[PDB]
């Protein structure tokens, strides 16, 4: 298509979701995040696993800023590669701070006597999302 | 979908039948799609544990076409 | 039926592996890239009378350096700490 | 190994985290000794950390109980059931602080291995793939090779 | 004879372990361990909950009649005077009626200003599930609630449990205002939805015909049922998609095993999308007020 | 040794309220060292596994091993025990809950080939163990039926999930 | 050419360690230059300042920006 | 002084504990068990190098039958993607594809236009403006 | 009315880009299968084969025949029936049905 | 993948390579107050120094 009808025509669609998200017509979210340098699909009301220890007291309400992707029923937006702070914000509850069970990392080579065996403690935090908040600014 | 939970995985499992037409088409070509469909690598769902799998129908078998000579060169053996 | 007699890479008779068209352009992929290392070595900044000794204070310092901290190499201090912290072994609640 | 051990999905007790954050660590009981050598850690951590910890978790009850003993234990029970015996033996105040602390932050369930990393309800946001997701709908929904009724 | 003391003791370790296993104990109360100090837990359990209770009204809720009425059977057993203080003893019966009472109310407020599709049938079906047996005798026990309640017999029976559970309600609604044991029916008794679906908690045998009453309602002349998608009619496992379409427009659609399993399904996807029930819903609002 | 089955009739167990199931009677008996091999033995008492105490004996009665009349004569002097000293009425109301055998003491001796050569020789012992309770015996499983199995296939397939799925 | 890439910092792979241009060093590139990837340093805003030591990166392209990510 | 070990009771405990699993005579011999259970020792470090990896494998095949649904074969579908700046891993693109089937279509619709779009450029003199999609948004 | 894929299957998805060019918005809502695509339930089936009365006089009668064949031509009528091999359909010994865990784990 | 194309972009080869996904801050605290640097971050600045 022509490229001035192109803008044109996107400057529709962007407006035809930004009503629908100004008026409150979405329904559940789901947001993919990157966080502990894994890309997580995370919706409202979950649980994820992270493998590092984190510097934050048990029960806290923390931020995550990283969201690649957001989408609902009717509409997605994509990222370049990140979305801006203003337009999404997603909140997460620590829970959990343990360590993982004892993992065996073993190795032996043949008729040379060489054995080595050494247990592996990860320390973990489990985190709890709680919401994920759409702006409705969008250009 | 709004699905109870015993329809949803019955509908997601579900086995789809294909047809496929032979009337003058190599059978290299002819299976190289029929083992897609077999083995269920077209599902996004596929894992070889699950037993995820499509029946294929393949009719006019007696008008496949071996591409150049095969048809008196390629030879097919057993003991 | 046919078999490479031996060791099949080693030796007189060999086994007839050919060359791929993969290989012909990892190969072209490296020169191309030599090509271009050459390139930027052929003309250097300075000539070789104005390098004569232009960073020689830094080596000498480097050096001496060196030899400062392997010269330091002795046993470290021993305190009254080390000696008497051992009696709080048997520390107890009275 | 895995297939040796049992396994459990990510699970949080009671929605724990949810709604409100409730400490799931219930009680503690020290059991130490005032005149074995190896109890030294666990009487240092008594007299100086014992009091600060409990003000900072004011819902944990800590129990002492100073008794002939060799080796000191600390046992945890948590709300849902689950007690864990520790063994506080010969250690430095430091690291009785650590473990401790470590206790306070686990939610009580069974540390065994973990089969996803992540736990969801409902997960098929706008539904869920089944094969007929993608395939465009015939005239009449009529199958390939199938003759009309008229 | 190997000399020694440590293999002989550890040993006496693993004996008592084979014990258990081949006669495990009865199950006893937390009371009778050596570690136990009742009021320094009915303190603990006032800030482990963020709540401030009286420590009064906490220990009229945790006694049960059955544990007083299993008092005075030892007293005469013993034979041993104590009327004055034992008779005097305010039990749960009180407060457990106050709690239900406002919990029952309390629910149905949630869900009539969430849910105002929910017709009256079904909200009342919401709240007494979550004010069943299984769901509030699970909150109870996980929540310590077990541990401090006075009664005999333990495990302490279901129904004996959810009556010592809505006595702390009751409790928490005379100290704190009804503003905030409304939050803490919030995050202890609504939470206990989350994953489940509407008709695993509201059971219904005749999806068709209560779909049909709510179209009239609604003012919709009624539902037509038509064949979307089929794969498969002779094999041992169909696959049937009935759709449902009113005034020729599609509404809703579900799968089975066979038609007339997968028209009922149909149904039941109806039935959610009208009464605002579905899976694509707002999740519940858990945010300070 | 080890002897553990002989006690296991000394159990006394607490009286029962009114309305309680009526408790079946158990009877336990075993004979020791038995000049009959354990193997062979054993074929004998996988036979008489879950059938009445009557049809039991009939089975054992026409037996040509020589432990079918050693078997026999436990069985018995088991339903002696069961109606005398116990309170078993209906003597053919039992049936063998349980029948195994197991291995005694062994008697080492030295058996000659030739050539100067030698091997040894174990004189072989076995036990017997019985458990008599009363009722009538349970019925024995069938087959399962065509519906059964595709019952269950169907409900195999339908307990699938995706795997590794989020 | 072991030692050779062992005296120039190039222990490590992938990782990029600036050099002078004075024939010393290209003597010793041209021995290795088989195995090493050369690329000029280009400057858009000039040699960092004491002020802007820890702002600096270096690009894939071969540049070095002094002010990266600012505010 | 005649010292002898008296707790080898655990000393074979803490090997068989591993080895109850096991079939045939290596759950009960500890001559047998021990080379199971050092083997078995190996077997678990070296899976979990390739548990990364077949996951992995398993993505890719997830992303191409369901990129394959929508006639866009994987290669293009993830270099045009690329290309639009959208830096989603393989883990995270195939949970999309089982439960986002309408958003995986617009990432595959999204491929699609922007690869539609580079083939314009080269068939052109190559000094057409950058696509309505293919412009780069570098920040800074 | 332009699209990279047809909007016939799953969804109706329209593309976008912001002004300002750090997002990328889709509209996608869904497509409902028309009415003219569909065929008529087919109720009556087994209208006579659900429902047959043997006679007028006499009470119908539930009389499920049965044949109970033995475990050679049972298991390759099952393998038939499901499209299946016949290698499974077998049971297993002692050894692997003890070894089955009684509780397995149960998400969701 | 597609490395040749990010590097003719001027961006890193590696998504991971100095770009906006990975020197920003991961998480923040809820009220607004900044986050504990990251181990990799301050040890990333050092060598760049
Ligand atoms: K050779
Ligand atoms: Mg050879
Ligand atoms: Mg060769
Ligand atoms: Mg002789
Ligand atoms: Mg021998
Ligand atoms: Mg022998």
């Amino acid at each position: 298509p022509d490229p001035v009808e192109e803008t044109r025509h996107h400057a529709e669609v962007v407006g035809q979701v930004n009503e629908l998200i100004a008026a409150g017509r979405y329904g559940r979210l789901f947001a993919v995040v990157h966080f502990a340098g894994h890309q997580w699909k995370v919706t409202a009301e979950d649980l994820i696993l992270i493998e590092n220890e984190l510097d934050v007291a048990c029960g806290e309400r923390i931020r995550l800023e990283k969201v690649l992707l957001v989408g609902a029923d009717n509409f997605t937006l994509l990222g370049k590669p990140l979305l801006g702070k203003e337009l999404v914000r997603v909140e997460a509850t620590v829970i959990e701070k343990t360590e993982s069970w004892p993992k065996i990392n073993m190795k032996f080579q043949k008729r040379k006597n060489y054995q080595r065996k050494r247990i592996t403690v990860n320390p973990q935090t489990v985190l709890r999302i709680n919401s994920i908040e759409i702006a409705p600014c969008l250009c | 979908s709004s699905f109870s939970k015993a329809p949803q995985q019955w509908a997601t499992f579900a086995r789809v039948w294909y047809l496929l037409d032979g009337k003058m088409q190599p059978p290299g070509k002819l299976a190289a799609m029929a083992s897609v469909k077999l083995q269920g690598l077209h599902k996004p769902v596929y894992h070889q544990l699950s037993d995820c799998g499509d029946h294929v129908v393949i009719m006019n078998t007696r008008h496949i076409a071996f591409s150049g000579n095969k048809w008196e060169q390629k030879v097919y053996s057993s003991h | 039926r046919n078999r490479i007699p031996g060791r099949q890479w080693i030796g007189k008779h060999r086994r007839p592996r050919p060359v791929s068209a993969q290989a012909k352009q990892n190969m072209i992929r490296r020169l191309e890239t030599e090509a271009e290392n050459q390139y930027w070595l052929s003309r250097p900044f300075l000539t070789a009378e104005q390098e004569r000794g232009h960073a020689a204070v830094r080596r000498a310092a480097a050096f001496q350096a060196l030899k400062a901290a392997q010269a330091a190499r002795f046993p470290a201090h021993r305190r009254l700490e080390e000696q008497l912290g051992h009696l709080l072994v048997t520390r107890k609640w009275s | 190994t895995a297939r040796g051990t049992a396994s459990r999905f990510l699970t949080s007790v009671l929605h724990n985290g949810l709604g409100r954050y409730v400490q799931q660590l219930q009680r503690l009981s020290f059991s130490l000794s005032r005149d074995a050598p190896s109890s030294r850690g666990a009487r240092e951590f008594v007299e100086r950390e014992v009091t600060d910890f409990a003000r900072r978790n004011p819902g944990v009850v800590i129990y002492v109980n100073p008794r002939p003993c060799c080796v000191p234990r600390v046992v945890a029970e948590y709300l849902n059931g689950a007690v864990r015996e520790e063994s506080i033996h010969c250690k430095s105040v430091e690291e009785i602080a650590a473990l401790v602390q470590k206790l306070a932050d686990q939610s009580g369930l069974d540390v065994i291995r973990i089969r996803k990393p992540f736990h969801t309800d409902s997960p098929s946001i706008q539904g869920q793939w089944h094969p007929f997701t993608n395939k465009p709908t015939t005239l009449g929904g009529l199958r390939p090779r199938e003759v009309q009724d008229p | 004879a190997k000399k020694g003391f440590r293999a002989a003791y550890r040993f006496q370790k693993e004996l008592e372990r084979w014990r258990l296993l081949r006669c495990p104990p009865p199950p006893v109360r937390r009371s009778e361990k050596p570690n136990w100090d009742y009021h320094a837990e009915i303190q603990a359990f006032g800030h482990r909950l963020q709540e401030t209770f009286s420590l009064d009204l906490l220990k009229t809720a945790f006694v049960n009649s059955c544990y007083i009425k299993s008092e005075e059977a030892k007293r005469q057993k013993l034979g041993i005077d104590k009327e004055a203080a034992l008779l005097n003893l305010k039990d749960n019966q009180e407060l457990s009626e106050q709690g239900i009472s406002f919990s029952q109310t309390c629910l149905t407020q949630f869900f009539e200003d969430a849910f105002p599709d929910l017709p009256t049938e079904g909200v009342t079906s919401l709240v007494d599930f979550l004010t069943s047996e299984e769901v509030v005798c699970h909150v109870a026990r996980n929540l310590a609630v077990e541990q401090l309640a006075l009664s005999a017999e333990f495990p302490v029976p279901p129904p004996v449990l959810r009556q010592t559970f809505f006595a702390v309600i009751g409790a928490l609604l005379q100290s704190s205002g009804p503003e905030r044991t409304a939050l803490f029916i919030r995050d202890f008794l609504i939470t206990q939805m989350t994953g489940k679906e509407l008709f695993e908690m509201w059971t219904i045998t005749n999806p068709m015909g209560l779909l049909v009453e709510e179209l009239k309602k609604r003012k919709i002349s009624a539902p037509e049922s038509r064949l979307t998608r089929q794969s498969g009619s002779t094999t041992a496992l169909p696959v049937y998609f009935v759709g449902l379409y009113c005034d020729r427009k599609l509404i809703a659609e579900g799968p089975g095993e066979t038609v007339l399993v997968a028209e009922e399904e149909a149904a039941r996807v109806a039935l959610r999308k009208l009464f605002g029930f579905t899976e694509n819903r707002r999740p519940w609002d858990y945010s300070k007020p | 040794i080890s002897r553990k089955w002989e006690k296991k009739n000394k159990i006394v167990y607490p009286p029962q309220l009114p309305g309680e199931p009526r408790r079946p009677a158990e009877i336990y008996h075993c004979r020791r060292q038995i000049k009959y091999s354990k193997d062979k033995m054993w074929y004998l008492a996988k036979l008489i596994r879950g059938m009445s105490i009557d049809q039991a004996l009939a089975q054992l009665e026409f037996s040509d091993k020589k432990g079918a009349q050693i078997i026999k004569e436990v069985l018995l002097e088991a339903q002696d025990m069961a109606v005398r000293d116990h309170n078993v009425e209906f003597r053919s109301n039992l049936y063998v809950a349980e029948s195994t055998s197991g291995r005694g003491q062994y008697l080492k001796r030295i058996r000659y080939h030739g050539r100067g050569r030698f091997g040894i020789m174990e004189k072989v012992f076995c036990h017997y163990f019985v458990k008599l309770v009363e009722g009538p015996p349970p019925p024995r499983e069938a087959p399962k039926t065509a519906v059964a199995h595709a019952r269950e296939y169907i409900q195999e397939l339908r307990n699938r999930t995706i795997t590794h799925a989020l | 050419e072991k030692d050779i890439i062992k005296m120039l910092g190039l222990e490590k792979a992938h990782t990029p360690q600036v050099h002078k241009n004075i024939p010393s060093v290209n003597a010793k590139l041209k021995v290795v230059k088989h195995l090493i990837r050369i690329k000029p340093l280009k400057l858009p805003q000039g040699l960092p300042t004491e002020e802007d030591m820890a702002n600096t990166c270096l690009k894939s392209n071969g540049e070095l920006v002094v002010r990266w990510l600012l505010n | 002084l005649r010292s002898r070990v008296t707790d080898r009771y655990w000393r074979v405990q803490e090997v068989l504990k591993h080895a109850r699993h096991f079939r045939g005579r290596k759950n009960r011999c500890y001559r047998l068990a021990v080379r199971a259970v050092t083997r078995a020792f190996v077997k678990c470090t070296r899976a979990r190098r390739l548990k990364k990896r077949s996951l992995r494998t398993l993505w890719i095949n997830r992303i191409t039958a369901a990129s394959q649904e929508h006639g866009l074969k994987y290669p293009a579908f993830i270099i045009n993607l690329i290309k639009c700046q959208v830096e989603l891993n393989r883990k995270v693109l195939a949970d999309l594809a089982i439960y986002e089937p309408k958003t995986f279509k617009s990432l595959a619709a999204l491929a699609k236009r922007r690869r539609e779009e580079g083939f314009a450029a080269a068939l052109g003199d190559g000094k057409e403006p950058d696509g309505i999609f293919s412009r780069v948004v570098q920040h800074r | 009315t332009y699209s990279s894929l047809p909007d016939d299957y799953n969804c109706k998805v329209e593309l976008a880009l912001t002004s300002d060019g750090r997002t990328i918005v889709c509209y996608h809502p869904s497509v409902d299968i028309p009415y003219e695509h569909t065929k008529p339930i087919p109720r009556p089936d087994p209208v006579h084969n659900i429902e047959e009365t043997h006679d007028l006089v006499l009470k119908t009668r539930l009389e499920e025949k049965g044949e109970h064949l033995e475990q050679g031509p049972m298991i390759e009528q099952l393998s038939k029936m499901f499209f299946t091999t016949k290698h499974r359909w077998y049971p297993r010994g002692q050894y692997h049905r003890r070894r089955r865990k009684p509780n397995p784990p149960k998400d969701r | 993948a597609g490395s040749q194309w990010r590097l003719q972009q001027g961006f890193a080869a590696n998504p991971s390579g100095y770009g906006p996904l990975t020197e920003l801050p991961d998480w923040s605290y809820a009220d607004g107050r900044p986050a504990p640097p990251m181990k990799g971050q301050l040890r990333r600045k050092a060598q760049r120094e």
